[PDB]
């Protein structure tokens, strides 16, 4: 099937007024490892976004998001709200119900507004998961909602949040042959981002 | 007709737009105020007919929850806008993001639509200018005016059709930027009672405010989120209530 | 499914169990299967739920603008209606459909439309997936010309069996009843049906 | 996914389990199935979850045009020609499966539809992987002129047959109760009989756990 | 002068109730020159006066076959000629293929009638300015039909159309009893018809290079004669 | 005839066109100045009543996108729908290539657009005048017009709108070849003054320049009391 | 009358300022123009007739023929433009095929009236076509019996007891008029058949200049079954002996 | 499943001798085992000395025949009724076939 | 143009607009509508003189839907025009939505084709006024009435012809003694009564069976009634022994 052929991974957690996304940073084809460098997380303004599955999908969908984003900033004077994008990435996917990109598309943010902690996961045509722990997507999905139903607790601190997501992550991508490869994790908060680059198995 | 019928003359005026706006200058006087915590807008309910029943008929329209309008000119041409208006809300805005369009932007369809009148092959501008009072979570109360252009100007207050040009006067004396819905009310009443010959009462004008949700017109209670609408229309009763303690 | 319609002496009518199933489960124990498309015009449902809902939602629209413009349809011109509806469609359709009238003239009119969109005028017809366990008895058992009493026995009787031996078929059993007099609703429950 | 229907003497309840299922994965442990189509009419959804929800805020909002337009409340059965004219057009591909509950100026209404564009209506009735659970219930305990009361605690306990019984259900008991005359009131979590037991330890790591390769701030 | 007003288009009725845009039409078939069609009980002929623009030019076909039974004769717009003749080329051609029928000429000249009715009624168009005399032999035996830019087309046993076509018409009112009479004998069916259509000429002469004649007939398909065919009848 | 507005008139010359652009000479005032540094946009508002609410509309000036703005001056209406197709055909450019458009390939399409009414298809032309604003990686600072002819130019200073000749008399007068975007400002502030039929209720006002923090480029949409302040400082208070 | 509706009249589909469009009363005109057509409802049925000229002694007999059959029971006959009728019967046929394809049943009398009314009326909705030159008596025998019609160029139709149209309308319509006075108990379709060639004879005097043939049809429950017949043979000849007479 | 072909055997002979061609079938016409007909001509004139069979699936053969015969029909309109050559015929009946290269008249046709 | 087709004039008028409301006089014949308690009449005058016609035939009464019926004022052919389509988008509205065309939904629908008819040059509007009449299942009884600019309104009652003002204000001074909305009778006889009444004070005339056509909308249907029955509501209201 479609979504297993490049392989990865995504995941998102929310903790104490911060949120936190992370992806694996393969791309193959089959058992071909290919690129070592593919991130599966992009943002608009301050809304993240990730997405595993078919790569040529999965880079069709921020280009698509980025027009349709920046159109939202122009016209509506203002950047776009987790809640906002997350109802116009699932209705953009249904729009192609019966020919589906073939992605798994999660979302993660702060609300400029409420100040409060955002994520949302999506199947490939639009059925969003409203879930407010945490929410996972990709090759390795059943390690990483093991991982996280495991790790997880509400409200840690950012750098809790950054140790339990690294690990979520990694362990369940060491237990799947077409995830991994490399990891980035974000750390949001409302002033500041960090970007972090994991240091993982390399088989 | 797949010609333009509206065209620039000589002198670069485009001729059907202004007898369009002096359609506009001919309708019954309507008017809106934007206060501090609300807007009002308002109208004279003009029977044309004793036998008429002129609540079977309305003025004042609700667009979206938080958004409504009135107008003066072609009163067709207004009924057939606003079908247009709430269909664009749901087909380019609801249906997309989740989410009812805030005012500027939905009076921006609006005017496209008007626009477009102006323009197209076989067909003439329309004969109405609207007021649209609305609000929306990024920038609240607001209000705007639509002309047969499709050209559009948000307002502090102002007032369109008969009597305007005094209606427009009376308001810049008595407008100020300390007023609570309640004064604006009571001003556009006030202004309300020049223009109008004949009867004056509950029942020969219409008004309708956007202020505060209404949770007890959601119609259903357990989603604490949901918001309540925020436009609501006055009644009869709660208008002349008004009017005898003027 | 067992459905059946009787042309008598008075007019014409509809019978009908009550069984839905998806698989060996009975979505529905108590449908409707008479379905009306005209004052004393209606029509018994057999195949898919969808389809035979479909077709007489439409049919009936049909014959509502045909009312206002024209007057009165015919019981004749109804079951056209429906024939170029599952003829045209025949290949998207299951739909087995019994159509029967009343009119003053005719008195009682019944066209059986078969999976495929011929048209039959018959006397009396039965149809569905229970229909098959009673051609014997009703060939045996109908007569022209029946009074009210005695045909609403034939059909009794007729879907009793059915409803005996078809699992499709089986919960309470409907009538219609079609005549000068009037729209007349029926039922029998299986404590009345299973014993005679 | 268990959804039941049960009319009760002035009005109708409706109901829903809360897992949402990911193949054999529980994706959504607390979802929400109890959808508004209008502010007095409630629908539930079983099958492909996308279409289900999809289908809802069409009609919803078409619903909502229609009663603009003619100025009247929205009624069930408008609901019903509209969802099901749309299923039937595109002949079982869009994978919906409801229960619609409503009440309107004509009464009080209870229907079910299938992806096909096929209707029911009943006093009592159940869709989804858990029906078969939930309608045994229905089927011992349902008696007509209900109380609100009444009506909730069998749906409810239709829903608690599907959640022990059924696999593909879970979780909680969400119900909507449509009274004639009143607002509609929707219970979230009406029942929740499924709360995790404490975990035996906290797994919060020592920080400096995770090795880092490189670190950098971005910019909003 | 006040016709000027009302003679735009097709889709204008003048006051009283011309269609002057159709009445215009009909002028354009007296600009093109005289032919004749006459007929008895067993053949039907048309006789034409070909033009030449000089002595360096060839003369122009008034005569077209439409069908083994079927032709026709033209005056006025050529190109509408064209038009009309392939149009019912392909309702014979159709008429066979479909029921292997010879188009009836009643018929032929019914469909003739529809299709230029339209011209006269919608904006856009004209009317076709040209006059056909059409010949058959049907089942119902041997025919004539003239067809008018107005789309009328009416049964004759003899006319006339085009330049100076008074002359023939009345010579053939004035010989109807006679030549509906010549049966097995087309020869002479053909010298009568020779004979009306030069009471339409002025000073001018028949010759091989002008002179064209069709005949169909029972046992007779249609048949066009030019050059030195016609000779005999000169 | 000259209702008709894709056919030549015996001088071979396009009426409606024309009187679009008559039309376009009676609207509100805009400028436009390209400094080495920065460029300046500036508009006066053609309707005044003391009601109109001056804040939250700027409605003669537009961003296209992140580097390129536009001043408008005509029918405001027929500018958004062009001001819509621009925004679009910006992100598309932006979709196919990732890279942000350079501003004369913006500017040729919307003139392609407004050529087009002028040849086929029978409607009226739009009635408006643009001034662009931008800058790319290529051309640095740049600024163009059009007009309803569906030509385009570019422009080291320029005005449409009412009194242009006033206007390019003053600019003729006091440019640069090499000015400072701070100075554009006050010319562009004092010819505006020099033409009105003036106050910051009256006026919007944009800039496109190197925001010193550092290498990149900024659109700032100058808010009602930014322009008092700026009003002031340059002396017309 | 203005007869002349200068600056009204000039193209289809626009009104005049006292609400007549000129273009459909001038199509009317041409009408006048055409040869005499009528139809006698009788007591179960219907009969045709129409004034044929013999222009020229070079029209064959009993050829061109005028009236039309619509269906297998409707029968149409038309005074003007007979191109035009022509152009109605085509449709009037699509629409009886059309109706019949999916009821079954033949198309009603009314409902073909209908049919033909919507069509005609249609044609005084655009200037891009104009009105049709004639009017059309038609009707037949259905479940309710004999119905006769007769339909104007504006798209107006009615039921009769008998019609007549054309050139000698006025005289023809006197001896309609005559016949329905005296007879109250009704006319059988025999005598129907005579009475209508009776009738075209007096309403040719206005044409009397040039010759004329007779045509007559029938649609009648006894006499054709309820179908459309043209009466031939003897019956034509008695009718014909029988009008002579008078 | 329906299948648009069928088979209707016989056979057919053309042989050229120098001033003359001679092109011979059988009669039968066959379906599975049963005989159709014993008399069903499959050789035709179709005009300007030109013989032709088209022969195979029957109703592929007869519509083949019947467009040429019409093909000659019109070329005597557009041509005064000059003689179609035998190569023209040919090279025009290679278009009606191959304009029906992607659902093919199942036939052999000699001329 | 701006006497031909419907674009504005420099007053912001639609002359072609105005010339269609002159057009519906010209049959020059009057209706009214009366709401009773629980049914709505429709009456309309009739005049046939031409002895030829068969009276049976001639109409400006038409059942749009089981509920709905509709009478209108302007020429036949207009009218039947909008018969024909009213007709259909009610069904087409039932078939849809599941529940009857509300009368007021059904005039909102034809007044908004309307007023496309105003506003479109290539379509010229109807020369007609349509009186929409039914005991609607949420609002009771009612008369919507729509014209050729795209205008309706509902109605206590109403009157439409040449002496509308007439009957209108005939109505009115009744209203107002009254103190109700509509004539306070359950039987849809008094009520026709009412108006035959009513309308031969207004235009100074009597009355025969063939002077006038009748139309009923109860809580069931919209029916039109015979000659016969005109005859015994006359006979109903006759004052002389
Ligand atoms: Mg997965
Ligand atoms: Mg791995
Ligand atoms: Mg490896
Ligand atoms: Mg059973
Ligand atoms: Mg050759
Ligand atoms: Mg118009």
């Amino acid at each position: 099937d479609p979504s297993s052929i490049n392989g990865g991974i995504v995941v998102a957690m929310t903790g104490k007024d911060c949120v936190a996304i992370a992806c694996d940073l393969r791309l193959g084809s089959q058992s071909l490892g290919v690129s070592n460098k593919f991130e599966k997380i992009f943002h608009y303004g301050h809304v993240f976004l990730g997405i595993t599955g078919l790569a040529t999908d999965v880079t069709t969908l921020n280009e698509m998001f980025r027009y349709k984003t920046n159109l939202y900033k122009l016209k509506e004077e203002r950047a776009i709200e987790p809640e906002t994008f997350t109802q116009l990435v699932s209705s953009s996917l249904y729009e192609r119900r019966f020919g589906p990109y073939f992605v798994g598309p999660v979302v993660a943010g702060i609300n400029s507004k409420s100040g409060k902690p955002f994520i949302a996961g999506f199947d490939l045509i639009g059925c969003i998961d409203e879930a407010k722990d945490f929410i996972v997507s990709g090759t390795a999905s059943d390690q990483l909602f093991g991982m996280c139903e495991s790790l997880y607790e509400p409200n840690l601190e950012p750098e809790d949040l950054f140790e339990t997501i690294s690990q979520a992550l990694l362990n369940a991508a060491d237990r799947d042959a077409l995830s991994g490869w490399g990891a980035v994790v974000y750390i949001i908060k409302k002033d500041e981002v960090v970007k972090r680059y994991l240091k993982m198995r390399q088989d | 007709y797949s010609f333009s019928l509206t065209t620039f003359s000589p002198s670069g005026k485009l001729g059907q737009i202004d007898y369009a706006l002096t359609a506009v200058k001919q309708g019954v006087t309507s008017l809106g105020i934007k206060a501090t915590n609300g807007v009002v807008i308002a109208t004279e309910k003009k029977s044309s007919s004793p036998l008429a029943m002129s609540e079977t008929l309305s003025k004042v329209s609700l667009l979206t929850p938080d958004i409504g309008a009135v107008y003066s000119g072609m009163g067709p041409d207004y009924r057939v806008l606003v079908d247009k208006s709430r269909k664009v809300a749901h087909t380019s805005y609801k249906r997309i993001y989740g989410e009812y369009p805030p005012t500027k932007l939905l009076v921006s369809e609006v005017a496209k639509i008007m626009q477009e009148a102006t323009q197209s092959g076989g067909v003439r501008p329309f004969g109405v200018s609207l007021l649209i009072a609305g609000h929306d979570e990024f920038n609240g109360f607001s209000l705007y005016q639509v002309d047969p252009s499709g050209s559009y100007f948000p307002w502090k207050a102002t007032a369109i059709g008969k009597g305007s040009v005094a209606a427009k006067t009376f308001l810049e004396k008595r407008w100020n930027d300390e007023l609570e819905l309640e004064d604006a009310i009571h001003i556009a009443l006030l202004t309300l009672k020049e223009s109008v010959e004949g009867e004056f009462n509950g029942d020969t004008i219409e008004l309708a405010i956007i202020g505060d949700e209404n949770p007890d017109l959601l119609g259903y209670t357990g989603i604490p989120t949901d918001k309540g609408p925020r436009f609501r229309k006055l009644t009869s009763q709660e208008i002349n209530d008004r009017l005898e303690a003027l | 499914t067992s459905i059946m319609a009787v042309t008598f002496k008075d007019g014409v009518i509809l019978g009908a169990d009550s069984r839905t199933t998806t698989g060996a489960y009975i979505a529905n124990r108590v449908t409707d299967k008479l379905t009306r498309v005209h004052d004393k015009i209606w029509c018994c449902r057999s195949g898919s739920a969808a389809d035979t809902q479909a077709i007489a939602d439409i049919v009936q629209y049909h014959l509502e603008l045909y009312t206002s413009q024209y007057g009165t349809p015919s019981t004749e011109t109804a079951a056209s209606v429906f024939k170029e509806l599952c003829y045209e469609n025949k290949d998207n359709l299951t739909a087995g459909i019994i159509v029967a009238g009343y009119d003053d003239k005719n008195k009682g009119e019944v066209y059986t439309i078969p999976l495929g969109g011929s048209v039959h005028k018959l006397p009396y017809a039965i149809a569905g997936s229970g229909s098959t366990f009673i051609y014997g008895y009703c060939d045996k058992n109908f007569r022209e010309n029946m009074s009210k009493e005695e045909t609403v026995d034939f059909i009794k009787h007729s879907l009793s069996q059915a409803i005996k031996w078809d699992g499709s078929s089986g919960g309470v059993i409907r009538m219609v009843v079609l005549t000068a007099a009037g729209v007349e609703r029926l039922i029998f429950y299986p404590d009345e049906y299973e014993q005679l | 996914t268990t959804i039941v229907g049960v009319k009760f003497n002035n009005g109708v309840v409706i109901a829903a389990d809360t897992r949402s299922t990911q193949g054999p994965i529980v994706a959504d442990k607390n979802c929400a199935k109890l959808h508004r189509i209008s502010p007095k009419i409630w629908c539930a959804g079983a099958g492909t979850a996308a279409d289900t929800e999809a289908v809802t805020q069409l009609i919803g909002s078409n619903i909502e045009l229609h009663s603009l337009y003619t100025s009247r409340e929205p009624r069930v059965v408008s609901a019903l020609q509209m969802l099901k004219q749309h299923l039937f057009k595109y002949q079982g591909h869009i994978g919906a499966y409801l229960i619609v509950a409503g009440v309107d100026p004509t009464g009080s209404h209870l229907f079910s539809i299938h992806a096909h564009g096929s209707t029911d209506v009943g006093y009592y009735l159940s869709l989804g992987s858990g029906s078969l659970a939930a309608m045994a219930v229905l089927e011992s305990h349902w008696k007509q002129d209900l109380t609100k009361e009444e009506a909730i605690k069998l749906a409810s306990d239709a829903i608690q047959a599907g959640i022990w019984n059924d696999l593909g259900s879970g979780s909680n008991v969400d119900v909507c109760v449509m009274e004639i005359g009143k607002d509609a009131e929707y219970l979230r979590n009406y029942l929740t009989p499924n709360v995790r037991e404490e975990k035996q330890k906290s797994y919060k790591f020592p920080r400096g756990t995770t090795a880092v390769l490189k670190e950098s701030i971005v910019n909003i | 002068m006040f016709r000027n007003n009302y003679d735009g288009d097709t889709v204008t009725f003048s006051p009283t109730g011309r269609l002057f845009q159709v009445e215009y039409a009909l002028e354009a078939i007296k600009q093109g020159s005289v032919t004749v069609g006459l007929r008895s009980n067993t053949h039907a002929v048309l006789v034409a006066l070909k033009r030449n623009a000089d002595e360096l030019s060839s003369y122009q076909k008034k005569i077209i076959k439409c069908d083994e039974h079927m032709g026709l004769s033209l005056a006025g717009l050529a190109p509408d000629a064209r038009v009309l003749s392939n149009y019912l080329r392909q309702q014979c051609n159709y008429s066979s293929l479909v029921f292997n029928r010879k188009l009836a000429v009643e018929r032929a000249g019914h469909l003739l009638c529809d299709k230029a009715q339209k011209n006269t009624q919608s904006y856009g168009g004209r009317p076709y300015g040209v006059g056909l005399l059409i010949i058959g032999y049907d089942k119902s035996g041997a025919h004539l039909l003239e067809f008018q830019p107005s789309g009328n087309v009416t049964e004759l046993y003899g006319t006339a159309i085009g330049a100076r076509s008074q002359g023939a018409k009345t010579y053939l009112e004035r010989t109807l009893d006679t030549f509906i009479k010549i049966d097995g004998n087309p020869d002479e069916l053909i010298k009568a018809g020779v004979e009306a259509i030069s009471q339409s000429l002025r000073d001018e002469s028949l010759t091989v290079d002008n002179l064209s004649i069709a005949i169909v007939g029972k046992d007779t398909p249609f048949t066009i004669y030019d050059g030195e065919a016609v000779a005999k009848y000169i | 005839y000259d209702s008709r507005t894709t056919i030549f008139s015996p001088e071979g010359r396009l009426y409606q066109v024309e009187y679009a652009l008559e039309s376009i000479s009676h609207a509100g005032t805009a400028i436009g100045i390209m400094a080495s540094d920065g460029i300046v946009l500036a508009a006066e508002r053609k309707v005044t009543s003391t009601l109109l609410e001056q804040d939250t509309s700027t409605e003669k000036l537009y961003k296209l996108n992140d580097k390129i703005a536009v001043a408008v001056a005509g029918l405001t209406a027929d500018a958004e729908i062009l001001i819509n197709t621009a925004r679009i055909h910006a992100q598309n450019y932006l979709k196919t290539y990732n890279e942000d458009i350079p501003v004369e390939i913006l500017v040729r399409r919307l003139s392609d657009i407004k050529q087009g009414y002028t040849q086929h298809g029978g409607l009226r032309p739009f009635g408006v005048s643009f001034i662009y604003a931008g800058y790319d990686d290529r051309y640095g600072y740049q600024l163009y017009t059009s007009n309803p002819s569906g030509n385009y130019t570019g422009w080291k200073a320029i005005s449409v709108g009412a009194n242009t000749s006033a206007a390019q008399t003053l600019l003729q007068m006091d440019y640069k070849d090499d000015m400072k975007v701070d100075d554009a400002i006050e010319l562009a502030l004092k010819t505006l003054s020099k033409t009105t039929d003036l106050t910051y209720d009256r006026l919007e006002f944009a800039t496109i320049r190197k925001g010193a923090n550092d290498g990149e480029v900024y659109q700032k949409i100058f808010k009602p009391q930014e322009i008092k302040d700026i009003l002031v400082k340059t002396g017309i208070t | 009358m203005t007869s002349i509706g200068t600056g009204y009249d000039l193209s289809n589909s626009v009104f005049s300022p006292d609400g007549r469009n000129f273009q459909v009363e001038y199509a009317v005109k041409a009408v006048e123009n055409g040869t005499t057509s009528i139809g006698i409802k009788c007591n179960d049925g219907v009969v045709f007739a129409v004034e044929k000229l013999i222009t020229s002694k070079l029209l064959v007999p009993q050829k061109n023929v005028k009236i039309q059959v619509v269906d297998r029971h409707i029968g149409c006959v038309y005074s003007g433009l007979i191109p035009d009728g022509r152009h109605l019967v085509n449709r009037g046929r699509e629409e009886a095929a059309s109706f019949k394809k999916l009821y079954k049943t033949p198309i009603p009398i009314p409902a073909f009236a209908d049919r033909l009314g919507q069509y005609v009326q249609a044609h005084t909705l655009y200037n891009s076509v104009r009105p049709f030159g004639v009017s059309t008596i038609f009707g037949g025998v259905d479940k309710n019996g004999a119905h006769l019609y007769m339909l104007e160029p504006s798209g107006s139709y009615w039921g009769y007891k008998g019609a007549a149209t054309g050139k000698g309308r006025q005289s023809a319509k006197a001896e309609l008029e005559k016949l329905v006075d005296h007879h109250p108990e009704g006319l059988s379709a025999r005598e129907a058949v005579k009475q209508a060639a009776k009738i075209i004879y007096l309403a040719h005097e206005d044409n009397k200049e040039k010759d004329f043939e007779l045509e007559i049809s029938w649609c009648s429950l006894s006499e054709t079954n309820g179908l459309h017949k043209f009466v031939k043979g003897d019956l034509l000849q008695e009718a014909i002996d029988f009008a002579q007479k008078e | 499943q329906f299948n648009p072909y069928g088979d209707n055997g016989g056979t057919i002979l053309g042989i050229a001798g120098e001033d003359f061609a001679v092109l011979a079938g059988d009669t039968r016409n066959i379906t599975d085992y049963s005989i159709n007909s014993r008399y069903e001509p499959k050789v035709f004139d179709c005009g300007d000395n030109i013989v032709m069979s088209a022969n195979g699936f029957a109703a592929d053969g007869d519509a083949l025949v019947k467009r040429f015969k019409n093909s000659v029909k019109w070329y005597h309109f557009d041509h005064n009724d000059k003689k179609l050559s035998i190569n023209s015929a040919a090279r025009n009946i290679q278009h009606l076939l191959y304009g029906k290269r992607f659902f093919p008249y199942y036939v052999h046709t000699i001329i | 143009y701006d006497r031909h087709i419907t674009i504005f004039s420099p007053e912001g008028r639609l002359y072609q607009v105005e010339y269609a409301f002159k057009a519906t006089n010209q049959t020059n014949i009057n209706s009214l509508a009366v709401r009773g308690k629980d049914c709505t009449v429709v009456i309309s005058q009739k005049k046939v003189p031409d002895k030829l016609l068969d009276p049976t035939t001639v109409s400006y009464i038409f059942c749009i839907s089981r509920t709905i019926g509709m009478v209108v004022n302007g020429p036949i052919p207009d009218a039947r025009n909008a018969a024909l389509r009213a007709k259909a988008e009610a069904a087409e509205f039932r078939y849809k939505y599941g529940y009857d065309m509300p009368c007021d939904v059904l005039a909102k629908r034809m007044a908004n084709l309307s007023q496309i008819y105003t506003q479109r040059a290539y379509m010229r509007p109807l020369g007609v006024i349509l009186t929409f009449v039914s005991v609607d299942e949420e609002l009771g009884p009612s008369i919507y009435k729509t014209d050729p600019a795209g205008y309706y309104v509902g109605y206590k009652a109403t009157a439409t012809g040449p002496k509308q003002q007439e009957i209108t204000t005939n109505l009115e001074n009744h209203f107002k003694k009254s103190k109700i909305d509509h004539i306070n009778e359950e039987s849809w006889e008094k009520v026709v009564e009412f108006a035959i009444t009513h309308m031969i004070d207004a235009l100074g005339t009597e009355f025969s069976k063939n002077d006038l056509e009748v139309g009923v909308a109860t809580k069931d249907k919209f029916f039109t009634l015979s000659a016969e029955n005109i005859e015994e509501r006359l006979v109903a209201i006759a004052e002389q022994d």
